[PDB]
């Protein structure tokens, strides 16, 4: 019998005792204590995991299982190598790949890499329009090159650079929470807010399209003390819209968040923005502390890789301080939320627009719309476009229109060959099908969807099959590995495509299995690039 | 009930039944890898082998985890579902090592794959983790792992040992133990629950594999019996390979939920020990019976000599006969064993009562829990637990004062952990030293050793002065509630905090929580009992349970943890020198006459001497001649000139042990006994359940059954006993034991176990006793205060 195990070192106990101070030692804050240890010390030493488990009355298995799921926590045991102080991350994703990310990754992985710096790949940092994107110790470099990264590293320009944004007083000078103040006081009934929200037809902008008013009403119907969470994960490779609104007009989002909390009576709300957004984190921390006291207490939570944590059940489980594994859906997350209490989760995009509907009317929202579709959408456009960035355009906008009316053209020396609507989650489409309106319910008949309005333009200078391989590798790395079809199917599909010619029939069968028997939406869409490139690019096999 | 449609035909589903369970009931079972249809395993739908098609849904559903709702239409034979299941199996097979030299090539996974006709895979295999063999008893080879997660449920939900987890993401997600260590140095307790929960050979016992980690041994025979280590009555299924026990699996007993500890999984090798007595031994006349002599177990012929089963047996039964007929009937005594069957214990005490004609019957295992049983009998007229340890699943507050079940009754501790982790149960560990259960404890009242009566009296004073007691229960079911009320005033938390180790506010909180709880069980062991003057420790515990009313209803009672195979059934058999079988007083004239007429011989009126009394009387020479069965008094109590010297002064010692133990060093005749593995009979556990044991192997050499030796000694003592086996002995003793009234050998063979206070043949017994009064003459219990007189 060998039940001894590993003895918590006394030195590691005092360090976590002083480190935690008076913070609550409840499992719900496990991820946050992991962040605290990872930040105070560039790694999470095994003795530190043991000390944290002792302080939080957990098992070593529990803390290790939680802390090795996120790709930004560096567990280091007695035999592992010490992580260097500076960690520069090179995005390896479709757009940064178009702009020489892999070549750049190799370049600075052999030139400025050393024992004092670590160069690793990253899925995506929402900086696609400024590709290639590289992070240097919380400082993300736009259109990174060898010289720029070298200057950043040698100058110690590691910390994030906070931009100029409308502060709390500036927001007061205009809107200034007047709509919220008219809600916290009985001047406009909550029924009117829901009525206008439903009439406008605003739909969830995180990549589902579910009406916001319906979510709010359904959660309001559920009894008991309700809760609310905000999805700032925005992990889709082609999506950067949310970061733009966080770092420009945070208080519009905060007003929407407070309106949603009041409409639901949620005593408190949680924000789950990425750790790839130091700018947004600092902005919210500054402005979260300037709102008036009372109302609903608002918590700002931080992520760690784990693209899957953007899934609502996964986000719930991550907020619970455990692995961001999604949940089965006999119980919906609005019925049984994070603490088993009904909660609504909304993207920071949809919270950004509620104020305008309440103050400017539903007719304003329904006045826009290019094709038969209605509404207003923020498009994240990157790649082979003359002007890449977030485009606030009407709904039902065909990609040809979105390119030659908002992007200023395609490029010099490039031709429009293929595009992917909705990002990696959606499938690649040929440029010959440019007459397809882009909206929530107009892209399914082609096996695609536009979740976050992430649009990446493929030219004739880039191979569609390489793009599909990149997307498959992204899904393979990002799957939480809970169910079989996703965990194993992503790996098998990636393996099948490292060959010169892959088996179309086998890939189709595996894609059908993945799409039919996967637990969450990550695996139900992981095979979309493969099937789409097979179907709409017959002349590539 | 839900009247839904499955595979085109309407069916009915019991409440809480999943679609998979309904399908299995109707016979149309479907593949399952992550789902383990055994008690205690929560269906997790992460294998997607159980996929079915239910109308109205955009995707397939895991009948593993999904329950049928009214109007639901399910189809599992459709092309969609069959293809999805086959693709899942194909992916996993592509990940599998092999099916010729693999780990458990007949595993559950391979059976399910054969069901789906998935022999090979079209998808490339992937390199996996290396085999790990650090732990001696069981080898993990994750290269076969399916990530079905069953092992984490087994370690963290069923046993709640918390030594397993899936820490990585994606395909890299692997099974770890604690910080991904090789297990051989982790906190693993080797209970084997994960090994019994793996659907592949990724987790196997190390005795089924070889150097190459391929399955080698397939046990030809498997026999189900009990575990002779704990008093928890943990049922086992022993695996026999070439007339040897090579592995043990837990079965669905009523005390264990298919779960064992390390001692049930392994440790069976004691039966096949090389140094196991096989032939009777007689002490040769040349060798003197030295006080400090040590017989070599490897060389038992330095002090003893070979002899047939009629020479040694005659010597044993003749020395005692001569002693009784010359020195007197009061010069003999016998020590039974709480390790043998109830039929052996009854037969042994009957021999010591008839052939020796006295009451000098006492098994050394009763010294521990002696005080607790004394107090429980004084207050309640019954020494048995009031509730099963499975009652913790219904109790709101659990008290584990003075016990360490996680080490000594691991399955009971697992049930306590399940109560905590699945119900709103608050367990309080009232132990001076920190305990593994402390991490799951609402409070841990670490108090100075010996300062237990003080703090329990403080809790009683809190309950009394605060009016927490329910006057309704006292007035109608108890006596003497006013006597303590006079003296409880003196003991108060403010004063008792100093002498104790708990602050007054903590004592107040614990007492209030215990009193106001709807249900509240108390568990205790040797910590309070073996402590000098352990009757007071028990007395105040009974007072707490009694004034508060926490007794006689589900989730409530007093359950001292008996740490021996069948000490409870040994006492029920009459191995006590102060009472007959079934706790019938030996001094009562009516009881004496009942046995005198039934046993057909005059019986000794005066109560027999206790084990310590016998040991100290050996020194005075009042008692000369013994018969020790399944006990080692030579190394039980302090043995310098009180226990070892006592045995050497015996005129004639007979011992019936499995090994040439220390107590057998001074034995004139050694009787090779059969172990629990190679014996039949019945055993009673701490839970008060009577279970039947079965032989798995044969005794080494010509070693005989214990009851056979006892009967032979009786026959040579003129008793003329004729029993054909344990069944006849059980019937005879059931004819005289009110406890075993409506239970028979035929009924005990079926159903595995029967809690003996039963009313009808088909009734399940009375797990909770004292529900409608107490067996006391007045029909109500007594509240006895505890006296502190240092
Ligand atoms: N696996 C296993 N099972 C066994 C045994 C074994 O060695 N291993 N041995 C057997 C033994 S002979 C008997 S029959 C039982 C033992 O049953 P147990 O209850 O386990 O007896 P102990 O282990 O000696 O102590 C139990 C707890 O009492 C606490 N304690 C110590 N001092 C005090 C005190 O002054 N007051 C109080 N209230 N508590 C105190 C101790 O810290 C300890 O945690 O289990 C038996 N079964
Ligand atoms: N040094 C020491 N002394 C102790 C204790 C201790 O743990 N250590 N424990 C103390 C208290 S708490 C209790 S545990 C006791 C110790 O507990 P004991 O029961 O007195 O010691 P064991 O060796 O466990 O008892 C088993 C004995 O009976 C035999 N035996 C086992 N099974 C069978 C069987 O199926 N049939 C037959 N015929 N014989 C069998 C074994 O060979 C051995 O001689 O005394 C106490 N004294
Ligand atoms: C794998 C996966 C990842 C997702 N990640 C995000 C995300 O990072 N941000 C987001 O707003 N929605 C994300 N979604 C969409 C979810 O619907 C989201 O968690 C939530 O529903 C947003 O609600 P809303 O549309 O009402 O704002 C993701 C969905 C899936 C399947
Ligand atoms: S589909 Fe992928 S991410 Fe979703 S639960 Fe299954 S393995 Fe995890
Ligand atoms: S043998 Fe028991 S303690 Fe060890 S890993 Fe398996 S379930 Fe956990
Ligand atoms: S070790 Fe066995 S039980 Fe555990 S996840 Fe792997 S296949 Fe399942
Ligand atoms: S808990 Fe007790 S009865 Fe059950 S296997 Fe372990 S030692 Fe044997
Ligand atoms: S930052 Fe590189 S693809 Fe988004
Ligand atoms: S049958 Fe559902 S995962 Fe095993
Ligand atoms: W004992």
């Amino acid at each position: 019998a060998v039940p001894k195990g590993r003895q918590v070192d006394p030195h590691a106990k005092v360090e976590i005792e002083e480190l935690l101070g008076t913070r609550p030692r409840q499992r719900d804050l496990l991820i946050e204590h992991l962040h605290l240890i990872q930040d105070t010390y560039g790694q999470i030493s095994a003795d530190h995991l043991a000390a944290l488990a002792d302080e939080m009355s957990l098992a070593f298995a529990e803390v290790f299982e939680t802390a090795t799921f996120y790709a930004h926590f560096d567990v280091v045991k007695e035999g592992e190598a010490d992580i260097p102080r500076l960690t520069i991350r090179v995005c390896d994703s479709i757009t940064c790949a178009m702009f020489g990310a892999d070549e750049l990754l190799e370049t600075l992985q052999r030139e400025l890499a050393s024992d004092a710096v670590r160069v690793v790949r990253a899925p995506c940092v929402g900086l696609c329009d400024h590709a290639p994107a590289v992070e240097v110790g919380h400082n993300f470099l736009h259109r990174a090159d060898l010289a720029s990264v070298r200057a950043a590293v040698e100058a110690e320009d590691t910390h994030a650079h906070i931009p100029t944004y409308v502060d709390y007083d500036a927001y007061r000078a205009g809107g200034g929470y007047a709509t919220l103040e008219r809600l916290r006081s009985g001047e406009l009934p909550v029924d009117d807010v829901l009525k206008v929200l439903d009439d406008g037809g605003l739909r969830g902008l995180g990549g589902a399209g579910f009406p916001t008013g319906r979510k709010w009403r359904s959660v309001r119907g559920e009894p008991g003390p309700r809760l609310m969470a905000v999805n700032g994960d925005e992990g889709e490779p082609g999506t950067f819209k949310d970061q733009l609104y966080l770092n420009t007009d945070p208080h519009r989002f905060l007003e929407g968040m407070l309106i949603g909390a009041h409409v639901v009576e949620a005593a408190d709300v949680y924000i789950y923005l990425r750790d790839e957004y130091p700018i947004s984190r600092e902005i919210l921390a500054r402005e979260i502390a300037k709102l008036p006291e009372g109302g609903t207490r608002i918590h700002l939570r931080r992520g760690a890789g784990a693209y899957i944590c953007g899934e609502e059940s996964s986000l719930i489980e991550s907020l619970e301080g455990k692995r961001g594994l999604p949940r089965h859906k006999p119980p919906f997350p609005f019925q049984v939320g994070l603490f088993n209490r009904p909660t609504l989760i909304n993207n920071i995009e949809t919270l950004f627009w509620v104020r305008d509907l309440i103050e400017r009317g539903a007719e304003w929202w329904k006045s826009h719309g290019r094709n038969g579709r209605v509404g207003l959408r923020s498009y994240s456009v990157s790649g082979r476009v003359k002007e890449p960035g977030v485009k606030l355009a009407p709904a039902g906008l065909t990609i040809q229109e979105l390119i030659d009316e908002y992007c200023g053209g395609i490029s010099d020396g490039h031709s429009f060959a293929a595009y992917l609507p909705g990002g990696a989650s959606g499938g690649i489409l040929p440029a010959s099908m440019n007459d397809i309106p882009l909206d929530f319910g107009t892209l399914e008949k082609y096996g695609c969807f536009i979740g976050s309005a992430a649009v990446v333009i493929l030219s004739d200078q880039d191979d569609v099959r390489g793009a599909a391989l990149n997307l498959m590798k992204f899904f393979e790395d990002e799957s939480c590995g809970q169910c079989t079809p996703c965990r194993s199917g992503t790996q098998k599909a990636r393996m099948l495509m490292e060959n010169g010619v892959w088996d179309t029939d086998l890939l189709g069968e595996l894609a059908q299995c993945m799409r039919d028997a996967s637990i969450c939406g990550l695996g139900q869409a992981a095979s979309n690039p493969v099937s789409t490139v097979i179907k709409y690019f017959p002349d590539l096999f | 009930t839900i009247a839904f449609e499955f595979d085109g035909q309407q069916v009915e589903a019991q409440p809480g039944e999943t679609i998979w369970a309904v399908a299995k009931r109707l016979g149309t079972h479907i593949p399952h890898l992550c789902h383990k249809p055994d008690p205690g395993y929560r269906p997790d739908g992460n294998c997607r082998a159980c996929m079915v098609e239910i109308e109205g849904e955009r995707v397939l559903a895991a009948s593993c985890k999904r329950t049928p709702a009214i109007g639901m239409k399910v189809k599992s034979a459709t092309e969609r579902a069959t293809k999805a299941r086959a693709m899942v199996l194909e992916l996993l097979v592509a990940d599998q090592p092999e099916r010729a030299t693999s780990h458990d090539p007949s595993s559950h996974f391979w059976v399910q794959a054969d069901v789906l006709d998935v022999t090979e895979s079209r998808f490339p295999a992937a390199e996996r983790w290396t085999s790990d063999v650090s732990h001696p008893a069981m080898s993990v080879n994750l290269d076969a792992c399916i990530q079905c997660n069953l092992c984490v449920r087994a370690c963290r939900e069923v046993q709640v040992n918390d030594v397993i987890g899936m820490a990585y993401r994606a395909a890299g997600s692997k099974v770890v133990f604690d910080f991904d260590d090789p297990m051989g140095g982790s906190t693993c307790v080797a209970c084997g629950e994960c090994v019994q929960a793996c659907p592949t050979g990724a987790l196997m016992p190390a005795a089924y594999l070889d150097a190459n980690q391929t399955r080698t041994v397939y046990p030809d025979r498997e026999v189900k019996s009990l575990c002779p280590y704990c008093g928890v009555g943990c049922q086992v299924s022993y695996k026999v390979k070439d007339e040897r026990i090579v592995y043990a699996e837990g079965v669905n007993g009523p005390a264990n939920q298919n779960r064992l500890c390390v001692k049930g999984r392994f440790g069976f090798d004691y039966v096949h020990h090389p140094h196991r007595l096989t032939v009777p031994l007689i002490r040769l006349e040349n060798v003197p019976k030295d006080a400090n002599d040590q017989v070599d177990p490897a060389n038992p012929w330095t002090h003893f000599r070979e002899a047939t089963w009629e020479e040694a047996l005659d010597r044993a039964a003749g020395g005692l006969k001569a002693i009784r007929d010359t020195n007197g009937r009061k010069a003999l005594a016998g020590f039974g064993s709480a390790k043998g069957s109830n039929e052996e214990a009854y037969l042994f005490q009957k021999l010591v009562r008839l052939g020796f004609g006295t009451n000098n019957v006492d098994h050394c295992t009763r010294l521990c829990h002696a005080s607790s049983v004394a107090a429980l009998m004084e207050g309640l007229n019954s020494g048995a637990v009031t509730a099963p340890f499975s009652a913790a699943l219904d109790a709101e507050v659990i008290v584990v004062i003075g016990a360490n079940p996680t080490v000594n009754h691991p399955v009971a501790a697992t049930f306590l952990k399940n109560a905590v982790k699945q119900r709103g149960a608050k367990l309080i560990i009232m132990d001076p030293r920190r305990q593994t259960l402390s991490r799951h404890a609402y409070r841990h009242l670490a108090f100075r050793p010996g300062s237990d009566v003080a703090m329990l009296n403080a809790m009683l004073n809190v309950i009394v002065t605060e009016g927490l007691y329910d006057e309704q229960y006292i007035a109608g079911y108890t006596e003497n509630f006013e006597a303590l009320r006079e003296k409880i005033v003196d003991f108060t938390p403010e004063k008792m905090a100093s002498v104790c180790g708990i602050d007054a506010e903590t004592l107040r909180e614990v007492a209030r929580l215990y009193a106001r709880a709807k249900s509240s069980l108390i568990f205790w062991g040797m910590g309070v009992s073996q402590h000098v003057h352990g009757t007071d420790n028990s007395r105040c515990l009974i007072a707490l349970a009694l004034i508060t009313g926490q007794i006689g209803r589900p989730g409530t009672g007093l359950h001292p943890l008996r740490g021996q195979n069948n000490v409870q059934g040994a006492s029920d058999a009459g191995l006590i020198p102060m009472v007959y079988p079934d706790y019938q007083s030996v001094e009562k004239d009516a009881v004496r006459e009942l046995f005198e007429e039934f046993w057909g011989q005059s019986l000794d009126p005066q109560k027999g001497l206790t084990v310590v009394e016998i040991m100290r009387a050996i020194h005075a020479g009042e008692i000369r001649g013994m018969f020790v069965e399944g006990e080692n008094p030579a190394m039980s109590d302090p043995d310098l000139n009180h226990a070892r010297h006592a045995l050497a002064m015996l005129d004639h010692l007979v011992v019936q042990d499995l090994f040439l133990t220390e107590t057998a060093f001074h034995a004139d005749v050694v009787l090779p006994a059969s172990a629990f593995a190679e014996k039949a009979g019945t055993f009673t556990n701490t839970d008060r359940r009577v279970q039947i044991a079965q032989p798995v192997v044969a005794p080494p050499g010509d070693a005989r059954q214990d009851w056979w030796i006892i009967q032979e000694l009786a026959r040579r003592l003129d008793l003329d006993w004729n029993y054909g086996g344990p069944a006849d002995i059980f019937a005879e003793m059931a004819q005289v034991m009110p406890s075993l009234n409506n239970i028979t050998w035929e009924r005990l063979e079926r159903e595995g176990a029967v809690t003996y206070p039963v009313d009808a043949p088909d009734q399940p017994g009375n797990e909770i006793i004292f529900y409608a009064g107490f067996p006391t003459e007045s029909g109500r219990a007594k509240i006895v205060p505890a006296a502190i007189v240092p």
